[PDB]
């Protein structure tokens, strides 16, 4: 559980009004927690596995109530099921809790293992929202019309008699918003979120890569409504290598009925892209991302120098207009300049003159190379 | 510029602050130190257990034989000394513990115990009382597919040919051995499928996986691929006496061309492990001793790449081809991925098909899932040849997608 | 097979040293030219005259015959070269046919030059595109553009260099079907082509601008500056 | 084995030409028919803008009032192979007054294809069609960069040039009028290739034995368009 | 309309209560099904299953399923007043006495809003 | 919705019980959740809107007008909780700058071609 | 260095000592700062001497170590490098000499590099994605920026350059003094000719 | 004291080997090379020579090693040491008494320097593409139970069946009783042995404009 | 690979051992010289 979202910014007595509200119910929390049986259930499991209880893997069951299970030093053990335990929770490579004396199962822990996927399932995509990208308006339809309806509602898709498109590819120039239109589709839809940065799945081991890509899709179907995202997928997608490859696009068309799980990739150099991996059969969204133009630029300058103080002498147009020379990436990168520069001459409330010279000056630092 | 002196700081963050800044900020300590106070006094989340539905469970059974019987430890057996067959003696390992000398119980008998075997042992006197099933790799055992995939022969258009031949070899022994025997004639028992990607090799696999009513194992080139010497040649072992523990079964490979790579030495030595795998493989499928009832099924795209041993019949004695779809094969897949939908009837659906290039079964599914999109973004209920065409475009210019080097 | 040199193909046919050349190409600045009703006019960019620099002394349009002229966009060493290649066809053509030069057949040397320059090992290819604006169609204007693959074309209105991709655009959105009546108006057209300079300032445009029977017209910063005006009057027309 | 002709694979294969027909392969297409009534080609223009002059993208040419030609792949290659058949065809006439069989076309230009590693730069990376009429009989030919060359009846070149040559060989016979296979050369380029017939893509030539004008179909595509 | 049946699809789930342990109309069931009837085909003013059997399927509910089963109607034939009005009537004199207090409630909620 | 929450406090015997025609009491809440844009003539008139959520964004204490994430629908057209339209091409005026319900639409002369 | 460390306390004390003003602003921190200079221009020492005073926590990989002999290698030493980064929260990540990987690649012939490109990519993502950008800042160093390219300088990546010249006369006597501090010096000795004696001198 | 058998695959290599254990009486060591390389360091230099000690222990023994370049190939860390093993156990010091290898591949240039010594592998068998008698053979052979046709032209068949391996000739075999099948015919005659050799046959690859 | 190197150091240590009054004397075979360790090679 999290905060609510308190949607004014700049400082006005709406956003105290909003926090003091907030400060009343987390209050009430507090009063209501401080103002403060089944004996019998826990007199028979809770004292049948008298403590401690040591903890082991479950490598097969043979009959309804025996199975076998390994402990941390090795050794093998056929024991006995109680019956309290879930069996449909039981399954080989399964973390088993069992009794001190006589090993006997005594119930299914929750997994702690597989750390680093473990760590990459983020879910941590609530920093960004379609508000935060703007202009990008018919990436947002075709990414929608892909992967994001499908997970909200299917139904359409059903009743059609349709099998949702099944993988996007996200394409252009960098700073163009890709990868934020990714995190803020898994921001939209609840969806569990997955991301793993293409050369990350390169490894030294010969069996790491495939074996890598193997265990994030099962995590990922194990997390049921899910999207996956591989960025910077060039790194890949441009024997060892190629076999994962062949492991991924097997993943995405091959064998099995993969389910809910989507599939976001995104690549800077998509003309360089091997014709295996744009499958006609799974990936048929690539989606461009161009260059900003005029209005998206607008947009994305208010976006980010809304949090900002600003003077009134700014006009926004003459930082707008030229061409399209530039992407969302460098618009940031302006603002944030622009207030350093305000902050050295002592503005806290930024003006005019230092986004034009901000532009300027990353003008300059834009490309090189003698004349 | 002289740099930010900490009255400069200070009076930076005073005199531009709002009449509002203290009291907003102390109550936003407030909301942190408040929502950490509650995560105190509600304490911890229940992590809990299993613990099936209480009115399932326990029963004074469950104490009875918890305080009754034994937990077994398991050993593999070994060289059964049989000194004099009237008490035999048998070896027993437990892993990573020890080696013992040990003996039946009075329930056992020598017959139901025999070398290996992965027996099981009391835990004080180790003596033998269970017969248990041997250690098959669970990474080998979950590649039993376990569940048939939603998929028929009907599904797949157009390959009257090569659904007639896989199925002469893969279903029709299994379904109706007589045939073969009162002729006496021994059918093949492996077919390769090749043909470019996306032609629907791994649609008549899954169709095959369907119908086979037999034991059915996929297997990828990943699984195979591990990181230790010889590991995948061993869970290859351990797959082929799966199968042969089935009475009779079916074997899938998927891009068998992930490992069947052919034999190089200057390489500096090559890939070589992976060599070493397929080699294991070559073994098993045709070496010493019979290969059994096992019918093997490998599809890739690349036929050629393959090691020439693998494609020597024999291992691999039917070799079939999944070229681009003609003009009927193709109005009769456009057909069967348009029995699912809500369109109109009198889609013209041949003419789809004569505007279609040499385009794969994949390019099908793939434009009648846009012509989908184009009617549930219109909002219609009903799929149009208007929106048959904008996706017959849309895949097609999309496949296309300076180019100042033509003519 | 990858590239790795100029005479090689890769596997699937594709010469990289050519799109090399265009990408060479696309670094350079941009260039705008078109052809109206009776006059040709074209307006460059990006002077940037850097104080201490003069910009008359670099030459951005140069000019090659009784009635030719453009520059070649991209390495301006190349641009030299291929200066005195038109200079001496130019004059031996006038010189040894029957009759004047016109711009088909320049246009075609050119074309042939390049293609012969890329058509050999250790030869390097000039990476310059150029727009070709000529009097003598039968006395009609008309324009060609010439690609480093050795390669020549005849646009009605065309743009190459950094606004490649944008202007042509720009063009492809307003290049009225109807010819140009009053040429003044496709000068002013092409002044707000040249608002999208790589500065975008406008006050360093040098134009051209030859009436298909003129010789080498060049239009002042002053007089530039007055269509710019109109441009810009008829721009606020929006309100 | 990847640095020129000079170099032979195992298989014996040179691995550099095989590119060439891959370089064939990238450009836009050629089709060719050959009928007792007459020779005909019809060619794809790709034409990236309509601010570009169709005219100007020579992807349909005329060698001589007696042929025509068109060809696929890189348009430089295959300008120069052009000028080499026009100069030929000049200097064989002017000298021995008889016409030139288009197969003596064929001829001299592979011989010039012929001079990448038998000499003494690379493959010219166009393959080429020629429809031709002489006093013996009105031929179409096909060539490629290897030198190498055919005398088709219907023959398609460039991208996507099976599906095309798959429909040209169900529609051909030996006894079609040059109307019908005409019009089944422009529905097949339609349906196949890339769109509805228009004047600013696609070009025509015909050649018939008595007539050495009008090599070529212009400004008269209108009747086409409506009886399509 | 939609289906109460079609709802739940028993036609694809695998139907583990059925062959000899389906075959009775019971009341509970057939209260939902009036329930579902009415919410899902609410205000579209048609039905299939209570407009061709509309006396029949009421036939084969009983108690306080009257009471609600003919009301349920009055939820599909929402703001047509004239609709409704009209089809009520057969039920406002009904033999049936529940099923009359479920069709004079019916009467008034199709006047609701 | 409230007399319906209440009795459902002993739902043993109000609703599971002997009173199921509680639940009809929803239907006094019964509204559906649409946009249908008429002309002045209050004639129906199909008009392309843009469709998608509410946020703030650059609004900091001011105009919250944000359909963000939107879709181009032809009206009419269902909206969802926490949905919003606006006009997606302004060649049109609204009576009424909130898009909800019913509403009427004006040509606008301001605009100019 | 009084300048350079001016330059240098701003860019990366004034957000971790003071992240407010950025909040206040409403403008991001800036991530990381690029040296460039002669070898030996106290380079890491100040970068040494920043990590002390901010207080925050001093992590060290140099750019050579990162190439490492296998693929798939440096993209996870690099990832768990920043990982490090995380846990330790507040803290400044070295990378010295990352123009050994921050150089020309082989543009083809009897073999390749193409993994010296991968850690790039790799790092550049890394920063790029601003991970967990709260009181985490990187800094590198190059020996002759000339070698370095533009890659990792893009603007919306790391963000300041400063310039390490050798020692003037000043900064030559400074050296000299915070060094001799703990020498035993005797009367007699005047530094500022041995100083003046080392035109050119390297720190 | 050392046979390496070797031939193109589809001979009859690991058939021969099959016969020598089935006529030979002998307690016959079966094995593949991916058997031996295991995981753990110090594991294949043990199976090799427990191997050799139980092959020394039933005293009239054979062992047969298949796929020698899984291990064979000339100079992992592991494969190197199991081969050395391997090597030793059956050239140094005392070997022979009463053991005899078999050994198979495929590719003998891969293992060359190593194990191919003449003391080591004293027999170099090579296994030819099988010969055009050779090939009516192995069909009449493969055919027997087949109940052919009175009439079938085996020497017609083997001249067709050039470059055929024995392994692709019982699969000609195998495809004539399947086209018998697809026909009923209670037996399979001639045409069904062209259509099994078509079968059986390459794809021709294509025409290659190269040479025309 | 990593014991055959830590076995390797245990070798060198354990041979440079050997006091001059051992009469203990070695022999070692091989048949690629070349890959040995030039460790060994060394006086
Ligand atoms: N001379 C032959 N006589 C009879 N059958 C033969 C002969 N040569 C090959 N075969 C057939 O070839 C098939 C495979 O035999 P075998 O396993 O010995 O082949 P191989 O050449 O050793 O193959 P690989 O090296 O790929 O394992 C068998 O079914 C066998 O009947
Ligand atoms: N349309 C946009 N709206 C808002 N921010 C944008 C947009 N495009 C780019 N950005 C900025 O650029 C960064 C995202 O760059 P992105 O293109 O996603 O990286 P990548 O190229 O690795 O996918 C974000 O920090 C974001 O603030
Ligand atoms: N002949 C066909 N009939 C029906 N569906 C087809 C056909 N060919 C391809 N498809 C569709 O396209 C997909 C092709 O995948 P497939 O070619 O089996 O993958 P792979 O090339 O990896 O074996 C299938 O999911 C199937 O739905
Ligand atoms: N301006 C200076 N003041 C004090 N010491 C310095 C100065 N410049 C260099 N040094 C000394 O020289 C050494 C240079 O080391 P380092 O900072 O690693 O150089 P670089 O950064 O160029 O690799 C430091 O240990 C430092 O003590
Ligand atoms: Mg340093
Ligand atoms: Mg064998």
């Amino acid at each position: 559980s999290k905060l609510p979202l308190v949607t004014p910014h700049t400082q006005c007595r709406l956003k105290l009004l909003k926090l003091e509200r907030i400060k009343d119910y987390l209050l009430m929390e507090e009063e209501f927690i401080r103002n403060q049986k089944q004996e019998e259930e826990r007199s028979k499991v809770d004292d049948l596995r008298g403590t401690p209880m040591s903890v082991g893997t479950l490598e097969e069951i043979i009959d309804d109530n025996h199975a076998i299970v390994s402990t941390s030093v090795g050794s093998e053990h056929y024991v006995s099921i109680l019956s309290f335990v879930d069996k449909d929770l039981l399954e080989p490579g399964c973390s088993v809790l069992l009794n001190h004396k006589v090993h006997a199962v005594i119930g299914v822990l929750m997994d702690d293992t597989d750390p680093l996927v473990t760590v990459m399932k983020v879910e941590k995509a609530p920093q960004e929202t379609y508000a935060d990208i703007g202009g990008l308006d018919n990436q947002i339809q075709e990414i929608k019309e892909s992967v994001e309806l499908p997970l909200t509602h299917p139904e359409y898709y059903e009743e059609m008699g349709i099998k949702p498109p099944k993988g996007v590819i996200l394409y252009g120039p960098p700073g163009t918003g890709k990868t934020l239109l990714a995190k803020a589709v898994a921001n939209q839809t609840s969806a569990t979120f997955l991301r793993v940065v293409g050369s990350e799945l390169i490894q030294k081991y010969l069996g790491d890569g495939p074996k890598l890509v193997r265990e994030l899709f099962r995590v990922a179907e194990e997390h049921a409504p899910s999207i996956v995202f591989i960025d910077e997928i060039d790194a890949i997608g441009t024997r060892e290598i190629q076999r994962t490859m062949l492991e991924l696009l097997n993943q995405l068309d091959g064998f099995d009925s993969r389910g809910d799980v989507k599939v976001i990739m995104a690549t800077n150099r998509i003309e360089t892209l091997d014709p295996a991996l744009i499958r006609p059969g799974r990936i048929d969204r690539k989606i461009e991302f161009p260059l900003p133009d005029e209005k998206t630029k607008k947009r994305i300058f208010q976006i980010h120098t809304s949090r900002m103080t600003l003077a009134d002498d700014v006009t926004l147009d003459d930082l707008i207009m030229a061409k399209d020379d530039l992407s969302g990436a460098d618009i940031k990168a302006i603002c944030t300049e622009a207030g350093l520069m305000a902050l050295r001459e002592r503005r806290m409330k930024v003006t005019n003159e230092d986004f034009k010279k901000s532009k300027e000056n990353v003008l300059y630092k834009k490309q090189e190379g003698t004349p | 510029i002289r740099a930010l002196d900490e009255g400069d700081i200070a009076l930076l963050k005073t005199y531009g602050q709002s009449t509002y800044s203290r009291q907003i900020k102390q109550v936003e300590d407030d909301i942190q130190q408040l929502l950490k106070k509650i995560n105190e006094l509600t304490g911890i989340k229940e992590s809990d257990t299993g613990l099936a539905p209480p009115a399932l469970w326990d029963l004074a059974a469950d104490k009875q034989t918890l305080q009754s019987e034994q937990p077994l430890q398991v050993a593999r057996c070994t060289k059964i000394i049989n000194a004099d067959s009237e008490d035999p003696k048998y070896i027993i390992n437990v892993k990573q513990f020890a080696k013992f000398v040990v003996d039946l119980s009075d329930q056992v008998a020598p017959t139901d115990i025999e070398e290996g075997m992965r027996v099981g042992v009391d835990r004080n006197k180790y003596q033998i009382h269970i017969p248990l099933p041997p250690k098959i790799d669970p990474t080998v055992t979950m590649m039993q597919v376990e569940e048939k995939p939603d998929v028929t022969y009907s599904d797949v258009g157009g390959c009257k040919e090569q659904i007639e031949k896989l199925r002469e070899v893969v279903e029709t022994p299994l379904l109706h051995p007589e045939r073969f025997v009162n002729l006496g004639i021994e059918p093949p028992k492996g077919v390769l499928l090749f043909g470019p990607p996306g032609t629907g090799k791994t649609l008549c696999a899954r169709a095959v996986a369907n119908r086979t009513d037999a034991c059915f194992i996929r297997v990828i080139g990943s699984e195979l691929v591990q990181k230790y010497v010889g590991e995948g040649a061993r869970m290859v072992r351990e797959l082929f006496e799966m199968a042969r523990t089935k009475k009779a079964c079916l074997i899938f490979f998927d891009e068998i061309d992930a490992i069947g790579g052919a034999r190089f030495d200057d390489g500096a030595g090559g890939d070589n492990e992976v060599q070493r795998t397929m080699l294991e493989l070559i073994n098993q499928l045709d070496g010493f001793d019979p290969r059994g009832n096992i019918k093997v099924l490998m599809a890739t795209n690349r036929p050629d790449t393959l090691d020439p041993a693998l494609m020597r019949p024999g291992r691999l004695d039917r070799k079939i081809e999944f070229s681009l779809p003609d003009l009927e094969g193709r109005t009769h897949i456009f057909k069967i991925h348009a029995r699912s939908m809500s369109v109109e009837r009198d889609i013209r659906f041949e003419l789809l098909a004569r505007l279609c290039p040499n385009s794969t079964g994949a390019e099908i599914r793939s434009v009648c899932t846009e012509a989908g999109m184009f009617a549930i973004r219109a909002r219609r209920k009903i799929a149009t040849e208007k929106d048959f065409l904008e996706a017959v475009n849309k895949v097609i210019k999309s496949y296309a997608k300076r180019y100042m080097t033509y003519n | 097979s990858y590239d790795r040199a100029i005479t090689v193909f890769s596997p699937d046919g594709h010469l990289f040293q050519v799109e090399y050349a265009q990408e060479a190409v696309k670094k350079g600045s941009t260039a705008v030219g078109v052809r109206g009703r009776d006059i040709v006019v074209l307006g460059v960019e990006k002077k940037s005259v850097a104080k201490l620099q003069d910009e008359r002394t670099v030459r951005k349009i140069c000019a090659l015959d009784d009635n030719v002229c453009m520059a070649f966009a991209g390495l301006t060493a190349d641009a030299r070269i291929v200066i005195n290649r038109a200079r001496v066809e130019c004059q031996s053509h006038r010189l040894t046919v029957e009759d004047p030069v016109t711009v088909e057949y320049i246009t075609r040397y050119i074309a042939s030059l390049k293609q012969r320059y890329t058509q050999s090992n250790g030869r390097r290819p000039f990476g310059i595109s150029a727009l070709i604006v000529g009097f003598d169609f039968d006395g009609t204007p008309r324009l060609y553009q010439t690609d480093p693959s050795g390669t020549y074309h005849a646009w009605k209105a065309n743009a190459i260099g950094r606004g490649a991709k944008s202007v042509r655009e720009f063009l492809e959105k307003n290049y009225t079907d109807e010819a140009i009546e009053t040429d003044d108006l496709t000068i002013k057209l092409v002044i707000k082509a040249l608002l999208e300079v790589v500065q975008s300032g406008g006050k360093n445009i040098e134009l051209a601008v030859m009436r298909r029977d003129q010789s080498l017209k060049i239009l002042n910063p002053e007089e530039i500056e007055k269509y710019v005006a109109e441009i810009e009057k008829e721009k606020e027309e929006n309100e | 084995y990847d640095r020129g002709v000079n170099t032979f694979s195992p298989e014996g294969r040179l691995f550099q030409v095989e590119y060439a027909i891959e370089a064939i392969k990238l450009g836009s297409t050629a089709i060719g028919i050959q009928t007792s009534e007459g020779v005909c080609l019809a060619v794809e223009k790709r034409i990236t803008s309509p601010l570009m002059e169709p005219s100007s993208i020579e992807k349909i040419v005329e060698i001589d009032a007696h042929i025509g030609c068109a060809m696929s792949g890189l348009i430089a290659d295959a300008k120069t192979l052009i000028d080499k058949a026009r100069v030929e065809t000049q200097n064989h006439w002017f000298t021995y007054n008889e016409t030139m069989t288009v197969e003596s076309v064929t001829q001299a230009v592979s011989n010039l294809a012929l001079q990448f590693g038998e000499e003494d730069s690379r493959p010219f990376g166009v393959a080429l069609l020629f429809g031709g009429v002489d006093e013996k009989g009105p031929q179409l030919f096909h060539m490629d960069p290897s030198g190498t060359f055919v005398q088709c009846d219907a023959r398609a070149i460039g991208s996507a040039s099976e599906g095309a040559q798959s429909s040209l060989q169900e529609v051909y016979h030996k006894s079609m009028t040059l109307k019908e296979a005409i019009k089944s050369s422009l529905i097949i380029l339609k349906q196949v290739m890339e769109e509805k017939l228009n004047a600013t893509n696609i070009e025509l030539a015909t050649v018939q034995p008595g007539q050495n004008f009008h090599m070529f179909t212009k400004e008269e595509l209108e009747e086409v368009i409506k009886d399509i | 309309p939609k289906v109460p049946d079609d709802i739940y699809k028993t036609h694809l789930e695998n139907n583990r209560f059925g062959g000899s342990g389906s075959q009775v109309d019971s009341a509970r069931m057939n209260l939902a099904s009036s329930f579902v009837n009415g919410f899902v085909n609410a205000a579209f003013g048609q039905d299939k299953l209570l407009t061709d059997d509309g006396n029949k399927w009421l036939y084969k509910n009983k108690d306080h399923g009257m009471l609600s089963a003919a009301a349920s109607l009055g939820m599909i034939l929402l703001w047509d007043v004239d609709g409704g009005l009209t089809q009520i009537d057969k039920y406002l004199y009904s033999s049936e006495d529940y099923i009359k207090s479920g069709a004079l409630l019916a009467c008034g909620i199709v006047n609701s809003g | 919705l409230l007399t319906v929450l209440v009795s459902f406090l002993d739902v043993r015997n109000i609703i599971l019980g002997k009173s199921h025609y509680v639940l009809y009491g929803l239907v006094a809440a019964m509204q559906p959740r649409m946009l249908v844009t008429f002309d002045e003539e209050l004639r129906p008139l199909p008009v392309s809107v843009r469709v998608g959520q509410a946020v703030d964004v650059v609004g900091q204490a001011g105009k919250p007008k944000t359909i963000t994430g939107f879709q181009t629908h032809t009206t009419p057209v269902l909206l969802a909780h926490g949905e919003r339209a606006e006009l997606a091409t302004e060649e049109f005026l609204p009576v009424t700058p909130i898009l909800e319900g019913f509403v009427i639409l004006r040509k606008n002369p301001n605009y100019d071609l | 260095l009084d300048k350079q460390i001016k330059e240098i306390k701003e860019v990366i004390e004034l957000p971790v000592k003071h992240p407010e003003l950025f909040e206040a602003l409403g403008i991001a921190q800036p991530k990381g700062v690029l040296l460039y200079g002669p070898p030996g221009t106290g380079k890491t020492l100040l970068a040494r001497a920043v990590a002390h005073h901010t207080d925050c926590t001093f992590i060290r990989v140099s750019g050579s170590e990162l190439v490492q002999k296998f693929i798939g290698e440096g993209a996870r030493m690099v990832r768990e490098l920043f990982v490090m980064a995380r846990e330790h929260a507040p803290s400044i990540i070295f990378m010295d000499e990352i123009d050994s990987i921050g150089s020309s690649r082989l543009e083809g012939g009897s073999g390749g590099d193409s993994e010296v490109q991968r850690t790039m990519l790799e790092l550049l993502n890394q920063l790029d994605g601003f991970e967990a950008t709260k009181n985490i800042k990187v800094i590198m160093a190059t020996n002759r920026i000339d070698i370095l390219d533009s890659a990792l300088l893009r603007p919306g990546r790391i963000d300041r350059k400063i310039e390490f010249p050798p020692p003037n006369e000043e900064a030559r006597l400074d050296i000299l003094k915070i060094h001799s501090r703990k020498m035993n010096l005797t009367r007699g000795i005047n530094l500022r000719k041995i100083a003046e004696l080392m035109p050119g001198a390297s720190g | 004291k050392g046979v390496l058998m070797y031939g193109p695959p589809g001979t009859g290599k690991t058939l021969l080997a099959r016969a020598c254990a089935a006529q030979t009486k002998a307690t016959f060591l079966k094995l593949a090379g991916p058997q031996l390389v295991q995981m753990f360091i110090g594991d294949g230099a043990k199976l090799v020579r427990d191997a050799f000690a139980l092959a020394k222990e039933k005293a009239p023994s054979i062992i047969f090693i298949d796929e020698l370049d899984a291990i064979g190939t000339k100079r992992d860390r592991e494969v190197q040491r199991t081969m050395l093993e391997l090597l030793n156990q059956l050239d140094g010091f005392q070997p022979n008494t009463q053991v005899k290898v078999i050994a198979a591949t495929n590719r003998v240039d891969i293992l060359d320097p190593a194990l191919l010594r003449s003391g080591r592998l004293d027999r170099k068998i090579e296994f030819p593409m099988p010969n055009e008698e050779a090939r009516a053979r192995i069909m009449q052979i493969h055919s027997r139970k087949m109940n052919v046709s009175p009439d079938v032209n085996y020497e017609e068949l083997a001249r067709c069946t050039d470059d055929f391996n024995g392994a692709q000739c019982k699969a000609v075999c195998v495809e004539a009783g399947m086209i018998a099948l697809r026909r009923g015919a209670t037996e399979l005659t001639h045409e069904d042995y062209m259509e099994g050799i078509l079968e059986v046959q390459a794809k021709k690859k294509a025409n290659l404009q190269y040479y025309a | 690979d990593r014991e055959i190197q830590r076995t390797l150091m245990e070798l060198l240590n354990q041979m440079d051992g050997f006091d001059t009054l051992h009469r203990v004397k070695m022999i070692m075979a091989t048949n690629r010289p070349d890959t040995l360790d030039p460790a060994l090679l060394r006086p």
